[PDB]
């Protein structure tokens, strides 16, 4: 019988309970978005990358949901290598940031994807 | 009746409320008369002539059986299509919609049985309702949860635990990776656990789990009560606590109270989880009652963000009403029990909730059948894990994510589901532990 | 279930809510098991064991099929009597009374059909309701 | 009367309110007539015949003396048992229950004296009341305090200190290890200390002590006032401060006001401490009045979480009504003054509060007699410690914990109490200091 | 204590609240110590020394036994006079006045028994209360009734009649000449007669009787309830009906609720009738409790227009407290049980209500003993008349008026009462009929 | 006359004012639970082990009351050595945690016991 840890076990939603994704698994998740005609985009956060409540407390309001856009959504992107290249670029400029890949479905007109692609120092 | 109410030449208007009834007449009653009886009995139609009928134009208010078709493989059973003019209904009142259509006919002597199978709600009438307080896309944006089904855990036993012990179970469940915990439909306010104490301890537990994991959590706080006043007092305290979601048993509380709660949820930013307790009293038998798809459309109008919708794991009938709850437009499809094409003119969709005796091994099937936009509820499937709630929650969250990853990679969940689960047990001791207790 | 929920020796309490259900089981389901299913399914009764049950005394919250009698002239149909403890219900809430008793059982797979025929509402529970705003004599 | 009201053949109904009266008739009045007088005088019974009696069925509304038994060792005194039909009482109104039973009889000429000893409240009537806002188990869960009696300290002098100095004393008491501080029953709102200033300074003091110790603290803020409005204003400010507990003198404020406060406490999560000021005016003499157990049942119905119940250190009479306040079911037991078996059908129990001239040396006795579910209140027993309030609080908290540990280890508190205290003085300078001032 | 609290040299201040206690000490306790105990125990006085006492000047807050006198013909019983500083009390709160003085002492071990006999309420404290909503003179002006006692009739049976039948009895009583009808103290809201139905039918009956006779009528509508909210709902409906008077059981409802109702009555023009149900539990025994005159002063402060005060027919004790309820100033008079001179500084007087087993033959005695300013209540004395309520009412109204006329003419009611009644029977068939059933 | 300390004097409710319990005293407290038929369970907290108020302020609401369950309640436990063995196990995995023993009375259906069994570094 093992006890689920309490310390330093913050999660980042979808796919964050699986072992970290390799470059190849990353590449396949990004191909899923492309094959569905969803637009990839990267987001990064240098401060705390989890939800909290600082500015308001009413139902449905949380701080920490929005992170900051790395450049712009990659419209007309056809190759996952383009996305992973930006991930590399973002990681170099922000080795200290949490970086996730998100996607937009301009047809349903909503963000439809969000998974952690890189976490810094022992997170 | 035959003469006035059976109108096979009738062209339905886009403003008409159309109904498909499964009619089983008494022997000796031909279909056309029965269909004419169903239409008259659910609209004008009086046993004797009255002078006041000459004061109006009753043709403009009558229900019209415009079509009849035999039911295959059944003896003496037909589907009769009835059209009701828009003017018969009170704007925004599901209560009146049901009273007008279903309030009187079912007791007709000439009928041996009667079942309402579907209703085509015209877009002009759809626009008079608020619909879901939030709906699928807004709920995902608020909770910041994308690309996978949501996970819930029903707390058991339903009765017997004190408020604090109940809250302890809530914390252990949420910290393990599930998104929501839930109050059983029976859990309102009782001697051993009054509602306010429950709300309060559940609030402490969910905030503790949210702070621990970094993920937004919620607990469906049951606001179902004996009066509108009591129900509103419970929802108001939820708002006060700043929590995300409340719950209502829409059939036992009723449509008038549900609509009130739905409007309050919209105005205060609360998500609304709907439980369908008592539905089987009405929708079970094929010969008499109302099919669940009709009750599902009603809920989408009155308002709710989640709606319990069974478990599949008649697949097709279920997938049919899942589309009716989620999509903006669903085309007529008899193979799926969809009798009418239905448009929603941008009314938000409702998240279907699968529940009932499910565990890790059903995960690939549930994901494949429902897709991302669903909530998978696990009671014993979590609270029955050998290492406790947190590990039970982790096993479920891991199995789900393994399935989503695999699907996204192009694997066939239908054919490889068991393998995807087995593969994850090699690195998840929690899942490995669950798999041993289950398949 | 059979073991935990079919209790023919049970003496109902004056505070118990009693229910008479007309049960039509699926062929192959004996009456005692069906009655036990009806009682479990409308009260505690979980498809799998849960550790939290040991936190309370579930015998005090369970529904109990205490009696079963065949229906005359019907094939495979019985009247099962179930007793529900007073503590399961919210005072003055018909909404909760119906949810607790009728909210879940009717969909049970083992049952082919189910009809609630009557309920004995105990006087202790009757006193929690207002009842008619006026009633017969006051109206006259 | 004799004929209509003395009914020895009567079988009481489970819905009947039963009363046991200690009757001392005037010489020349036989018991059966007196019992019949007590029943008539507290129900129907008119000095002259009235035509309106024929409009109803008075047998259905009359009180019935169904049993009479001599009192041992007393001259001319009997216990008469009277049954009152359920229909005589207003649901949820202790005020009406007392008016109906005790509002008229006590002045009857034929009686030399009269004392109500006990009442059997039927479960059907018990269900019409809210009962305690929270009760024992919920209070322990809220305060997160288990396995030992709670400790309080009454602030003195009751009058004379300014609000701030009063708050200073509150902080020094709480930081030492006591769970609660308390306003004297006399402390409402007076020239030298208005209620709001007191509430505010007491709030600062209790939060300071809670932050220092890490343990939840509370101060019984007295909300007793001259009108319902004033009383509600005080409770509302307590809610505003976010504190855990308010207090009410239920006998001097009265039952109507107490019930109002009890309902408000339930709806706002406030614990409610009840002080029984003025009880001795009513319950003291054996021959006339109402025994405290009757006033204790009334409070459990109207509502309160704590109730002052004496100090023992007639043990047995006291333990008898302690069971009536705490348990769900108490069987008839004359040796303990329990005249009727009483069921509560899950109404929460009330925590008995022992108070009055107690100090460290009574600790083993109080723990043994009351057990864990009690609140031990120490005024001079803390404020009289030579080193001040904090050390006075520590001495009490240490003595209590030493007793709980010893008991749990299987030691006999009855026989080893003094030794358990002496043993702790060897390592607690604070307790050693108290012991020197006391035994 | 002896030293600090027995102060025979003390000169009371005009602002002091003075109390006269009938003290029965335990054998072995001298009077001076007992008196000192009574004063300490009802004020400061702590079993052990506390450091906080040095923070104030406790001499300014202590009760002082300033005088002790033996009780004649009693063994070991004294009257101890205690003075309490004005600063101990909350302005306008009878609830606090009673808590401070009577909340703790009665249980003192050293005392065998204790009875509060009287209180001198200082004018400075009297001015903090509203007093009667209207009082004697204003009530007579409102009702336009002068120069004779008012007449009431209590409706019986108290329980059993339906609301309409109850109203029928009310109409038959009022139309006969009585000024008021009344709800029994037990009549609040019960299964066979809910309060609102009663209020409504009583309203129809009283307006019918008023229109028939041309005289203003009223019915004491009982507003006593389980909570302040319920009590206020009943008073509000009375206001809505436009009726003149409501009723309250001030002891069972309690002082906080009574004061609230009294203030509402003042602000809405409602007369307030006070019933003293349960008083005998407290005031009956000479050795322990509170004498009725103390409860009568309390009611005059909290507020009430009528107050039940017995029936006489200890005359002198009664007449003593009748003066205390009615007059502006009453001088000390031991022969009448008046221990202190009492001033009211223009607070309106309260109309005493005589009740209990009275009939026509007591009329000359009641008029003579109480005078014009009183309300004579006749239950069976009206409802027991052989010809019915109206004739029963006429017999009472005629007997009363015959007595008033005779008195005004200078006849001695004490010596000629029976003759004045006999003389009226020669011309009143209704009175002649009553006289035959009674004397 | 001694002054009651102000610094680092946080307490943990029942039995926390007595000197720390030895293994033997621990064993006797646990036997009390067993002899009463109460179920033992361990709870531990790595962050702050005292009550505070972060998420809400209404009456009766406090954060920090719930700690986290070490495995599951020990139903059918007959030997205190079983409990103390888990205490040892918990202490090894969480040498930095506050660990208390709690008990449940399934008959009254409430938690009925709670006492500090281990406190870390100079607490
Ligand atoms: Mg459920
Ligand atoms: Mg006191
Ligand atoms: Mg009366």
């Amino acid at each position: 019988m093992q006890v689920w840890p309490i310390l330093n076990l913050k999660k980042y939603e979808t796919l964050s309970y699986l072992p970290p994704l390799t470059t190849d698994q990353l590449a396949r998740q990004v191909d899923y978005l492309l094959n569905n005609k969803w637009v990839p985009c990267l987001e990064f956060e240098t401060d705390h990358g989890f939800v909290y409540r600082e500015h308001h407390n009413s139902p449905g309001y949380y701080d920490g949901r929005y992170w900051t856009m790395w450049k712009l959504p990659m419209f007309g992107c056809t190759d996952p290598a383009q996305v992973l290249n930006e991930l590399e670029e973002c990681k170099k400029e922000y080795p200290n940031a949490f970086i996730r890949i998100i996607g937009f479905d301009s047809n349903r007109e909503v963000q439809c994807i969000s998974f952690i692609a890189y976490k810094p120092a022992g997170y | 009746y035959k003469l006035t109410y059976y109108t096979p030449e009738y062209e339905t208007l886009d403003t008409d409320i159309l109904a498909a009834f499964r009619v089983s007449p008494q022997p000796g009653v031909p279909p056309e008369e029965a269909g004419a009886a169903v239409a008259a009995e659910s609209s004008t139609g009086t046993w004797t002539t009255v002078w006041t009928d000459g004061l109006t134009n009753l043709d403009r208010y009558k229900g019209r059986c415009y079509h009849i078709e035999p039911v295959a493989g059944e003896e003496n059973q037909y589907i009769c299509y009835v059209a009701y003019p828009l003017d018969l209904f009170e704007e925004g009142s599901v209560t009146n919609m049901f009273t007008s259509i279903v309030g009187n006919v079912f007791g007709f002597k000439a009928l041996r049985a009667l079942r309402l199978e579907d209703l085509r709600i015209p877009v002009a009438y759809v626009k008079t309702f608020q619909g879901p307080p939030h709906g699928i896309q807004v709920e995902r944006d608020k909770l910041n949860k994308y690309g996978r089904p949501l996970l819930g855990c029903t707390i058991k036993p339903k009765l017997g635990l004190s408020a604090k012990n109940y809250g302890r179970a809530v914390y252990e469940c949420l910290r393990g990776g599930l998104d929501f915990t839930k109050d059983d439909e029976n859990v309102n306010s009782q001697p051993f656990m009054r509602w306010r104490d429950r709300f309060l301890f559940c609030a402490e537990a969910l905030y503790k789990a949210q702070a621990e994991t970094g993920e937004i959590k919620g607990h469906y706080l049951n606001a179902t009560a004996g009066t509108c006043e009591d129900m509103m007092k419970r929802a108001v305290f939820a708002r006060e606590l700043g929590v995300p979601i409340v719950m209502h048993d829409y059939l036992t509380g009723g449509f008038t109270a549900n609509t009130t709660l739905s409007h309050y949820c919209r105005d205060n930013g609360l998500l609304l989880h709907i439980h369908r307790a008592m539905h089987a009293v009405i929708d079970r038998q094929k010969n008499h009652g109302m099919h669940f798809r009709v009750l599902a459309k009603a809920l989408r109008l009155s308002g709710g963000d989640h709606i319990h919708s069974g478990t599949v794991v008649e697949r097709d009938i279920t997938l049919g009403f899942v589309d009716l709850l989620r999509d903006d437009y669903t085309e007529k499809d008899r193979s799926r029990g969809i009798y009418f094409t239905q448009s929603w003119v941008s009314t938000p969709g409702v998240l279907p909730v699968a529940s009932g005796g499910i565990h890790v091994w059903h995960m690939p099937a549930l994901t494949e059948i429902f897709g991302d936009d669903s909530v998978l509820q696990f009671g014993g499937g979590t609270l029955g894990h050998p290492w406790g709630n947190a590990p039970g929650a982790v096993a479920n969250r891991v199995a789900l994510e393994a399935c989503v990853q695999a699907r996204n990679e192009g694997r066939d969940l239908a054919r490889e589901g068991n393998t995807i689960i087995r593969e994850a047990t090699k690195w998840s001791p929690e899942l490995a532990a669950a798999c041993e207790v289950w398949k």
